[PDB]
């Protein structure tokens, strides 16, 4: 009979068009007692639009129960605390675990684009990589694009401390060398919480 | 009890190759993001070192 809190997606705290939410999953729950209550709190306070989805039976015959609570963007970004108190027959006490976003001076994304290697240019495919450096904090996200049409053979690295102090990644998108070569226009965005309208996106081509 | 935490901030405190300021920012990270204590003092210690005389 055990608890985790996770946080919301990063993207999804940062967009209007997306619905952010703080997840609470327990683990182990007997079967002998599948009955589990979720208390919620935001900063002390209770609240009620929190959502238990249907239990999941295990392997070994335990159950597996997941509480999930929308939250507004702007309370997440302004670092209130999201408390869950989760009840159960097993449970000596009930079992409290809380979040909240990480703390620290936020910084700014810089973000460059980088063409493929001459020597990468022997392949049928090449590596386009976007470099996003000096963020903090680590919460990020990030996709690939060309002239608006969603791409989605790419991917980026998880953030990782830098020597500052600020956090950076890659993330590298492969295309077909032909594409690169007839001159086509990829565009990397990034979205995070230190850049004007929480977004920016760079362009790269051949010249 | 966060020995890594307290561990950290102390071979930070003394790392000989640090200005002030870079001690200083380190030792900030520290209190903004405890879980991560473990790469803040891999990067002063390697910031320290490219700053040997």
């Amino acid at each position: 009979p055990s608890v985790f809190l996770f946080p919301p997606k990063p993207k999804d705290t940062l967009m209007i068009s997306r619905t952010p939410e703080v997840t609470c999953v327990v683990v182990d729950v007997s079967h002998e007692d599948p009955e589990v209550q979720f208390k919620w709190y935001v900063d002390g306070v209770e609240v009620h639009n929190a959502k238990t989805k249907p239990r999941e039976e295990q392997f070994n015959s335990t159950f597996r129960v997941v509480s999930v609570l929308t939250v507004l963007h702007q309370d997440w970004l302004n670092g209130k605390e999201y408390k869950c108190k989760v009840s159960n027959k097993a449970l000596p006490a009930p079992i409290e675990k809380t979040i909240s976003k990480t703390k620290g001076q936020p910084r700014e994304p810089q973000v460059y684009t980088l063409p493929p290697s001459r020597e990468e240019m022997t392949k049928n495919q090449v590596s386009l990589t976007c470099l996003v450096k000096g963020f903090y904090p680590s919460d990020i996200a990030v996709e690939w694009e060309s002239s608006g049409q969603p791409e989605n053979n790419y991917n980026t690295t998880p953030p990782m401390l830098d020597s500052d102090g600020s956090f950076f990644l890659y993330s590298k998108l492969t295309v077909d060398k032909s594409r690169w070569q007839q001159g086509n226009i990829f565009s990397c965005s990034v979205m995070h919480e230190a850049l004007h309208n929480h977004y920016t996106q760079k362009s790269l081509s051949l010249s | 009890f966060n020995k890594e935490w307290q561990n950290a901030f102390y071979e930070i405190l003394h790392l000989p190759n640090l200005t002030e300021e870079q001690r200083n920012g380190f030792i900030q990270s520290l209190k903004d993001d405890p879980s991560v204590s473990k790469e803040i003092l891999a990067e002063a210690k390697k910031l320290n070192d490219a700053q040997a005389p």
